[PDB]
């Protein structure tokens, strides 16, 4: 169950599901839980005096914030998402998050184009490190801009190759891959010329 | 005899005028002919007023009156009855249609039926007589009226459920209001009321054409005139519910739109594949099919053309007749482009820009296609482009035509946008379409962010446009909660239309965490929809919206526009972001934009044009000078091109006139050759930018005009009818008219241009430094406009920043939904109904205040081309034609750039209005106006001709200015201010005059005397105006100065300054000594809060008070704390006996629910023809409000104080608005004064430039030694006369006290500590206390009266130092001063460390020794402990020192502590145990977790009630701790400074503390029997009997803010501190 | 107190390394077809501006620092 916090019926919401989950043994998930930290305060308070079931798990995605409770911080098992340190990291992470079914599929070239995606979205996560050089401001090229682009790969190739077990690269539709992404999923956040 | 003529004509008419009563439905006769009542009854008003203008109206006065006391009568019936009908009508279309609302609401329905029968007796009764004056004469006819309404609106405010449901049953009733929905439902079977409720329904539906019988809807009509006629007639017989039959009509009109396209595509598949086009068959066929059908056919043509030429070309190396394609586009755009160089009609001609448009963007991409060498209709150089196909076998006629793009397909919604405007096809435009497509392929929102300006919310409109979707803009805010945005979700749902949401990020964060959930499941609830397994014959596909199953139509889609970095805004969640496809639009094109739009409206150098403009604004944007108020941007260019197009047409309108009326020769042709277009261009960026620019700005501006148009030349029109009108204007307004060069032609040039401005720009902005001529030029504007054009101007002038943004827009409740409206939507909306003709007038609304993004930006879809008003409960009310929004402000330092753009600017710099025309203002207002109300305007005219030399350019007055603009004064200079005073000390002269003559009324004062005296007084005035905000040295300067550079005979004395002399009536200069008399106080009366030792500034001041006073003219004391500014002004008003004065103390957290409530208290509300009047309770009188702390109140971070804003509004408009009902209230009979701490304070604001040309300011400076010392050593021989020996000792003494208070206010400043402000009051503390502790003694020697002055100098200037060193300093410093100031005394009897005096042990104020002190302390606590409260306490001489101090404050009236300490030092034990040995009540508020502000009130009222109405006096003991919010200080300063709430007791409870308050009286023995005199006995008993202990920790910046958060505390508190345990 | 003597000298030192005069630029009915003035015309009005309220800041500031004069609510904000 997730639930985006910031409205009072979002709290109720929030409360009746984590009372729901203590005894069903149900995953309850909390949204930006950083903009009510005095509601973070007395959940924390209700966490503590509880026997909550053992497949229970309430996770309390949030930013870093220096408004978020001591308390609940000490409380909770706390896990940092920030950019991958390395390329090879961040190619990593990018081949671990998409599955195993999706990149081995009817065409044969279409691990390539996922390998292809991967270096290209690592070099663009590390070049936006060194902010005056490697871009001219700080994008929010992302995970969404990665799945988009992976969508965006797998229709194209769909639509090209009928299914065939193996197409030829120059088959392969370069210029509409370049064209959205240079236009549409990544190009999208750039400003400048 | 004419009046006799008029009355008799009156008379005759009112005689014989009937109410024209119409059947309604065999139920009733209903009135009929509004207008024609309203508009006789408002010209026979007006001819009675014009009768009393008559001399002669005397003889007929009486007859006169009776006559007008009936018409306004009869409008106050027909004010409200038409209201009560109108409702009554659509209500009873709802209780009567609907059988199921007896079911759902049995006691509303009840209700309503007892109203409906009461309403058909009262129309019965009236066709039985239909006479006006008969049904007048109806007994409680209008409280029947009055009644009936305010209980149809409860009826209607209780139908909210219903209304619900209904918008349930047809969902495009969510994008209805409720009293539009009502409306709606009510009058179904009555459809020609409906006609004005489709264009918030329907994209562009405006109205629905119905057959004679009007009961089969035959089709369908936009606002332009453009029709469609159904295929298939819908009948309203067959389908008599609202809902059914427009249903029905939705459907019809889709399937109608299909076919028409079909045909037309069939048509036009003609014109493709052809070599030659024929004009008039063009022209025929566009004439025949609707804008967006002819459009789409193109498309479609052009697209099917394109595809096929790529399959021939699949071949490759094959031929290409892409060129075919190529060539026959450019045939058909030159025969366009040759169509509209002619005279078309206007729906053709938008027709025809909307084909050449489609056809430039068409020509362009086949052009591409071409140089790409594109071969492959697969090839994504053509499918990235977006491609129509259209497929006749199709069975479905709505899935006929398909909308592609990448891999994105869509159907055309075919939904009738009637004639929009539509964009040129940019890169820019073309890369949006493609993001948004691919956006909502992948069932995403799409987010246009960039700068404002950009095309975002165009665009995305353009996109929806095309696939003919419904696309409602929303101007999101904060109040866009997240049941807001899940209804508005609901709404877009279940309609299935698209929704822009301008300024998504302007919401909450929270809330926009919270909205992005309802977005999830949107777009989950999409893509489940988009599965192909999913089938439209099973279940519908539905989302969880507001728990409750609501289902989506996939034709839907979220969009939110975004301005990131802006004033005010916030940030969006990655949670929310990751929901929508972002695209960066930062550069538009401006030159394509700019070449198409003058190719597509006729203009034969669109390219060079285009060329010349573009890098022209470039220029511009990097040439002028920076500005808050420029901007160079696109909304600007688009303005440009826009005024351009009207000015070619009107230039060939004239010149076809021209022809005509010379000869006859016409053409077409010759007249497009011989045409200025570069000439048109010129005037129309003149026409937009020019007012805008400063002064320095314009040669560059020409300039450069002249680098990038060589050879033109701008000549602006002579509009000499609306000269004549203006002058006519401004000589009938005492205004100055001048034509070019002469006084007064930059103020008309910019007259000129902002009524230019008003013709091209729906909202508009005059900006410019106060006292710039804006409000007098917008003002002469609408009254010439009137004139000129015959039609009724009405402004209605808001302060947008007097009231909270929930008073201006509205609000809705958080639990029921409710909205109700706020200030400027219920004008709005009241305009848009035009029940009463307003849509008939021209409407101007002035926001007469600052601007900030936060209200403004709630106006960006109003000054946008959407003209709408977006509020969060879905409702959209469209701006009228008529309406104009002007904003008159002094700068732009805080709006956005999302702001200025959208305005048209016209720049009043200070310069338009020169001080010759203010001189000339004055000078016609003087020879004009009476002053009463003759002798008094000969008086007036006699000293207007003697003050003309003076009142000159280059003159006394204007030197005088100049000079005093370089002095440096306790508040900023304006002009404006010093004039106003000047001319209201100028007004008192002129006043003085006619006194004279009135008590010399045998011998009137002559010429001679009477110019001698004005002279002298204009000086003295001058002298008195333009520098009494400036300190004594800078008035010496000023008065030396015009010493040099007058004429006038001066007082001859050498070193005495002009300031310190008056003009006696007989016009000679006095000194103002001779009215400082050395007096000799009463002995009983030694430094009473009302005496008052006369000085030369004390004297100087009150005359200058008392000129400013009697002119009724709100005024400001400035200086330091202390001075005697409250002394001052109320010596001033007991000179006149007509003025009560009300004290109102602003603190930081001060709003103008002080002044609300003030009025609420002191004045009352009553209705007159003319309005809502607010005048004091007590006739006769004039209500002073106060003002304590006028520049405390918080200025918010835009720069802005909201209760000054309120003021400002109350004193140059002479009203406010009740946001009860959002009614203007003229105030009457009531003033402003001020009183105020220097800016340069800590915690003061400096007051506003608006603020401070309205209110004159006098600096009150702390009185000098000699004025201390005159006036304390006329107090001390007062004192001193109890003990004759003690006589003596009087002068020396009191040199002895200036001394040591001189050495404090040097050592101790508010550097050092906040609370260090040492002023005359703790001298005269200094001389009461002395004064009490010798009043009960009959003897004493020298040795005693100093320990007595020695002790008080202790009591008053140590209690409140801090460090030890500090005080060590002072006790020195004492011993020093007394010491040397009496000599040859015993020093060790006399200053013997141990100062401690106490009437404990005594029956008088006699010193005490330390031990015997301790030991009845100890027997006191010893009772203490068994009486009271059982807590043990070490005793030690701080402990007696500190009880000593609490039982001298406990022991005087209004005797208020505040004790700073560590907690735990005993203040609070200290507090009760002296309160106890003084008899006193220890309160305390019990404090808890629940504690609110409704708590802290009902103690305060307890409080009071048992202090004021059972004379119980009470120790009221508060600590820091127990202030939970501001609003508990805010009380607390008020009942501090006061000693009463005027907003505590309300209703019934206040009418219970009347009758307690009565019974204390009847205790006391006073009759008192009115509800005033209970209140002040109430106050006064309050006031002897309240005394407030406030403990706190002694925190620096704790301290800091608690002195300007509540200065009571540190004014009217005694300060002691304790501290930690030394 | 050591920070008023350290703002003192810094004051102090300021006003010696900012120069102190600046004249300003006059029109002409050719000089304004002369883009090149239209530019230096602003850019030394500017200049100027700026330069006599720095130093009328720092002078307020050194003057305070002397203690002659008392402190203002935007003094007591420059200081800080
Ligand atoms: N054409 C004119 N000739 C003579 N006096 C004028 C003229 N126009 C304005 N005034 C006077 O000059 C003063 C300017 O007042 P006005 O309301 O026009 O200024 P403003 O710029 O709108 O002020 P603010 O910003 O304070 O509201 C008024 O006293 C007005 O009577
Ligand atoms: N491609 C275009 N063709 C023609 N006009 C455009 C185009 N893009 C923007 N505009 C103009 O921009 C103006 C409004 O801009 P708007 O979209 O409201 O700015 P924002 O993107 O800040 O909302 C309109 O008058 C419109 O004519
Ligand atoms: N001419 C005077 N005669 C007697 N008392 C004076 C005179 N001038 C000043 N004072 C003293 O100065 C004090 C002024 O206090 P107040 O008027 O309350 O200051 P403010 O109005 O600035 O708050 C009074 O207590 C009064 O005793
Ligand atoms: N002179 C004293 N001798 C003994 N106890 C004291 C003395 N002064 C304070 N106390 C202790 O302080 C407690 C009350 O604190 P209180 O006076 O309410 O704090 P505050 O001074 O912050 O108001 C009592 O319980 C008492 O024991
Ligand atoms: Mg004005």
């Amino acid at each position: 169950t997730s639930i985006a916090i910031g409205s009072a019926e979002g709290f109720n919401q929030a409360d009746k599901a984590i009372n729901t989950a203590v005894k069903s043994g149900r995953w309850v998930m909390l949204k930006n839980v950083h903009l009510a930290p005095g509601w973070l305060m007395q959940l924390e308070k209700k966490l503590h005096s509880l026997q909550p079931h053992a497949c229970f798990r309430l996770f309390l995605t949030m930013e870093i914030n220096p408004k978020v409770p001591v308390n609940l911080l000490r409380a909770g098992r706390i896990f940092v998402f920030e950019p991958p340190p390395g390329v090879k990291a961040n190619m990593l992470r990018t081949f671990s998050s998409i599955p195993v079914s999706r990149i081995c599929k009817s065409p044969n070239e279409r691990a390539r184009l996922y390998f292809l995606l991967a270096w290209f979205h690592a070099i663009i996560q590390e070049r936006l490190r060194y902010a005056p050089l490697g871009w001219s401001k700080k994008y929010e090229f992302g995970e969404s801009d990665l799945r988009s682009a992976c969508d965006t790969v797998d229709t194209w190739l769909d639509d090209t190759a009928k299914g065939r077990q193996n197409i030829s690269p120059d088959k392969i539709p370069w210029s509409a891959l370049k064209t959205l992404m240079a236009q549409s999923i990544y190009g999208g956040r750039v400003d400048n010329e | 005899m004419a009046l006799e003529e008029f009355l008799k004509q009156i008379r005759e008419v009112w005689n014989t005028y009937e109410l024209d009563l119409v059947n309604y439905q065999n139920k009733c006769r209903l009135i009929r002919g509004w207008d024609d009542l309203f508009n006789k009854v408002k010209e026979h008003i007006n001819s009675v007023s014009a009768m009393k203008l008559s001399p002669y109206y005397k003889v007929f006065e009486e007859d006169a009156l009776s006559w007008e006391d009936k018409l306004n009568r009869i409008m106050a019936l027909f004010d409200v009855w038409i209201d009560v009908q109108r409702r009554w009508v659509y209500l009873e279309g709802i209780f009567t249609g609907s059988a199921d609302i007896k079911h759902l609401l049995p006691v509303e329905t009840q209700r309503f039926q007892s109203i409906s029968t009461e309403f058909l007796a009262l129309m019965k009764k009236v066709s039985k007589s239909p006479l006006v004056m008969d049904v007048l004469n109806i007994q409680g006819v209008q409280r029947s009226l009055e009644r009936l309404a305010d209980l149809l609106g409860k009826i209607q405010k209780a139908l909210g459920e219903y209304l619900e449901r209904e918008r349930s049953s047809f969902p495009r009733f969510y994008f209805v209001g409720d009293e539009d929905l009502l409306e709606i439902i009510g009058n179904s079977k009555n459809v020609a009321k409906l006609q004005k409720h489709f264009k918030k329904m329907f994209a562009g539906v405006s109205s629905i054409i119905l057959n004679e019988d009007n009961s089969v809807v035959l089709g369908i009509s936009s606002r332009e005139g453009e029709e469609v006629m159904f295929k298939t007639p819908v009948s309203i017989t067959e389908h008599p519910k609202i809902n059914e039959w427009l249903t029905l009509v939705e459907k019809e009109m889709r399937v109608t739109l299909a076919k028409l396209l079909a045909e037309s595509v069939t048509e036009v598949e003609i014109f493709g594949k052809a070599t030659s086009i024929d004009p008039n068959t063009y022209i025929t066929w566009i004439d025949k099919y609707q804008a967006q059908l002819v459009v789409l056919s193109a498309q479609i043509a052009w697209s099917e053309n394109v595809e096929t030429a790529l399959s021939s070309m699949g071949g490759g190396g094959d031929a290409a007749p892409l060129h075919s394609v190529l060539s026959n586009v450019e045939v058909t755009l030159n025969v366009l482009a040759d169509s509209v160089l002619m005279e078309q009609p206007p729906l053709r001609r938008r027709k025809l820009e909307h084909l050449i448009t489609e056809l430039v963007h068409q020509r362009d991409v086949t052009r591409s296609l071409i140089k790409s060498k594109i071969d492959n209709a697969k090839s994504f150089e053509w499918l990235s482009q977006m491609r129509f196909y259209f497929d006749p076998k199709q069975t479905d006629v709505l899935q006929q035509l398909s909308i592609q793009m990448a891999n994105a397909k869509f159907n055309y919604g075919f939904e009738y946008l009637g004639v929009q405007d539509k964009l040129v096809q940019t890169p820019l435009t073309d890369r949006c379409y493609l993001t948004m497509t691919q956006a909502l392929e992948a069932r995403l929102g799409g987010s246009p962010f960039g700068p404002a300006g950009t095309g975002k919310t165009e665009s995305v409109k353009a996109l929806g446009h095309q696939l003919g979707r419904f696309v409602l803009v929303f101007n999101c805010d904060e109040t866009f909660d997240f049941q807001a945005m899940g209804r508005i979700f609901v709404g877009l749902c279940q309609v299935g239309a698209w929704g822009c949401f301008d300024e998504f990020n302007r919401l909450e964060e929270r809330m926009l965490s919270a909205v992005s959930q309802q977005v999830q499941c949107i777009q989950e609830a999409l893509r489940e929809h988009s599965n192909p397994n999913y089938d439209k014959t099973s279940a519908p596909i539905t989302c969880e919206l507001l728990n409750k199953q609501v289902k989506v139509s996939p034709d839907m889609a979220i969009f939110i526009t975004m301005n990131p970095g802006y004033a005010g805004r916030s940030n969006l969640p990655d949670n929310l972001k990751k929901l929508f496809r972002s695209l960066a639009m930062t550069k538009p094109d401006r030159q394509l934009i700019a070449q198409v739009m003058l190719y597509s409206q006729g203009f034969r150098t669109a390219e060079v044009l285009a060329n010349k403009i573009v890098p022209f604004f470039k220029l511009c944007d990097e040439q002028l000078s920076s500005q808050s108020h420029y901007d160079f941007g696109l909304r600007a260019l688009k303005s440009v091109l826009v005024s351009a197009g009207n000015v070619k047409r009107e230039r060939i309108q004239k010149i076809k006139r021209e022809k005509e009326e010379r000869g006859e020769a016409v053409d077409e042709g010759e007249i497009a050759e011989n045409l200025p277009e570069q000439e048109i261009l010129i005037q129309s960026v003149c026409e937009t930018m020019v007012p805008k620019l400063v002064a320095e700005d314009i040669p560059l501006l020409f300039s450069l005009l002249s680098d990038v148009f060589p050879g033109v030349q701008y000549h602006r029109g002579e509009m000499t009818a609306l000269r004549e009108e203006l002058k006519k204007v401004c000589q009938e307004m005492y205004l100055t008219y001048g034509d070019g060069e002469e006084v007064g032609g930059m103020w008309v040039e910019k007259v000129l241009q902002l009524y230019q401005i008003t013709q091209i720009n729906h909202g508009l902005m005059m900006v410019g430094p106060s006292g710039s001529g804006k409000s007098m030029a917008w003002r002469v504007l609408l009254k010439a406009l009137e004139r000129l054009e015959g039609v009724e101007g009405v402004a209605h002038i808001i302060d947008p920043k007097a009231i909270s943004k929930d008073h201006l827009y509205g609000t809705l409740d958080p639990n029921t939904r409710e909205w109700t409206d706020g200030l400027f939507t219920h004008v709005l909306r009241k305009i848009i109904d035009s029940v009463r003709g307003e849509l008939q007038k021209r409407q101007w609304i002035v926001f007469d205040g600052d601007v900030d993004p936060e209200w403004v930006e709630n106006l960006n879809s109003v000054l946008d081309d959407n003209k709408l008003l977006t509020l969060p409960n879905g409702e959209r009310l469209s701006l009228p034609p008529n309406v104009r929004i002007m904003f008159e402000v002094q700068d732009l330092k805080y709006a956005t750039l999302a702001t200025v753009s959208r305005c048209g600017m016209v720049w009043f710099s200070e310069d338009v209005l020169s001080t010759d025309m203010i001189f000339n203002n004055f000078l016609a207002r003087l020879r004009s106006i009476p002053l009463d109300e003759s002798p008094m305007l000969q008086i007036q005219r006699d000293a207007a001709t003697i003050m003309q030399p003076y009142f000159t350019s280059n003159g006394l007055v204007t030197k005088a200015l100049e000079h005093a603009f370089q002095l440096e004064h306790i508040m900023d200079l304006t002009r404006l201010r010093c004039l106003g005073s000047l001319f209201s000390m100028l007004h008192q002269a002129c006043r003085n005059v006619a006194q004279y003559n009135a008590n010399h009324p045998d011998f009137p004062m002559q010429i001679e005397q009477l110019e001698r005296y004005i002279q002298r007084y204009l000086v003295y005035a001058i002298l008195w105006s333009l520098s009494g905000d400036s300190r004594l040295k800078m008035r010496a300067e000023l008065g030396e100065y015009i010493r040099r550079i007058t004429t006038v005979p001066l007082p001859t004395a050498p070193n005495i300054p002009i300031i310190d002399y008056e003009v006696s009536i007989s016009g000679e200069w006095s000194p103002w000594q001779a009215k400082v008399p050395q007096i000799e106080v009463e002995t009983h009366k030694v430094a009473a809060p009302d005496v008052v030792v006369p000085t030369l500034d004390t004297v100087r001041h009150e005359a200058l008070l008392y000129t400013w006073l009697a002119e009724h003219k709100p005024l400001v004391l400035c200086g330091p704390p202390g001075s005697g500014k409250t002394m001052t002004l109320f010596s001033a008003l007991r000179a006149l006996p007509d003025m009560e004065v009300v004290g109102l103390n602003f603190s930081s957290a001060t709003t103008p629910e002080l002044l609300l409530k003030t009025f609420d208290h002191y004045c009352e509300y009553r209705r007159t023809p003319n309005g809502v009047v607010l005048a004091p309770v007590q006739l006769g009188k004039w209500l002073v409000l106060f003002c304590d702390e006028i520049n405390l109140p918080d200025m918010d971070k835009y720069g802005t104080q909201r209760v000054i804003s309120f003021i400002r509004q109350m004193v140059e408009h002479g009203g406010f608005y009740r946001t009860s009902d959002q009614t203007w209230v003229k105030l009457e009979r009531i003033q402003f004064v001020g009183a105020c701490n220097p800016p340069t304070d800590p915690g003061r604001k400096p007051l506003s430039h608006r603020f401070l040309r309205h209110v004159p300011v006098v600096y009150v400076d702390y009185p000098g030694p000699a004025s201390l010392t005159q006036i304390y050593g006329t107090f001390n021989r007062a004192m001193l006369r109890l003990i004759p020996s003690l006589r003596t000792y009087a002068e020396p003494l009191t040199a002895a006290m200036v001394e040591f208070y001189t050495m404090s206010q040097e050592r101790f400043t508010q550097d050092t500590q906040p609370h260090y402000i040492y002023s005359p009051r703790e001298m005269t503390r200094w001389v009461r206390g002395i004064f009490e502790a010798l009043r009960p003694l009959e003897t004493l020697p020298v040795e005693g009266l100093i320990r007595i002055w020695a002790h008080e100098a202790l009591r008053l200037f140590q209690d409140r130092l801090v460090e030890d060193e500090e005080r060590r300093w002072t006790d020195e410093n004492i011993d020093t001063v007394a010491l040397k100031h009496f000599p040859n005394i015993d020093r060790e009897k006399a200053m013997s460390r141990p100062i401690l005096y106490s009437n404990w042990l005594s029956k008088d104020y006699i010193p005490v020794d330390q031990e015997e002190l301790r030991d009845y302390v100890k027997a006191r606590l010893k009772v203490f402990y068994e009486e009271e409260l059982d807590v043990p306490l070490v005793l030690f001489n701080e402990v007696l020192d500190h009880v000593l101090r609490i039982d001298r404050i406990f022991r005087q009236p209004q005797g208020h502590l505040l004790l700073i300490g560590v907690s735990g030092a005993g203040k609070t034990t200290l507090s009760r145990f002296v309160a106890w040995m003084n008899g006193l009540s220890v309160y305390q508020i019990k404090v808890h977790r629940k504690y609110t502000g409704e708590d802290f009130d009902e103690d305060l009222r307890t409080v009071l009630r048992r202090s004021g109405c059972k004379n119980e006096k009470i120790a009221f003991i508060m600590d820091e701790s127990n202030v939970l919010d501001s609003g508990f200080l805010e009380r607390m300063n008020t009942l501090l400074a006061n000693g009463e709430v005027p907003g505590l007791f309300e209703g019934d409870e206040y009418a219970t503390l009347m009758t307690q308050c009565k019974e204390g009286a009847q205790k006391e023995g006073l009759m008192l029997d009115s509800h005033e005199e209970l209140y002040k006995w109430f106050t006064s008993q309050v006031i002897r009997n309240l005394h407030v202990v406030f403990t706190m920790n002694p925190s620096s910046e704790g301290l800091k803010d608690r002195a300007a958060t509540s200065p009571a505390l540190f004014n009217r508190c005694v300060l002691n501190w304790f501290g930690d345990w030394s | 107190p050591a920070w008023m003597r350290t703002l003192h000298t810094t004051a102090s030192n300021w006003l010696h390394l900012i120069p102190q005069t600046l004249s300003h630029l006059k029109r002409t009915v050719e000089n304004i077809k002369d883009p090149l003035f239209r530019f230096f015309e602003r850019e030394v009005k500017m200049g100027a501006k700026l330069l006599q309220d720095v130093r009328q800041d720092l002078a307020d500031v050194v003057q305070v620092c002397e203690g002659k004069k008392k402190q203002t609510n935007y003094l007591r904000t420059l200081i800080n």
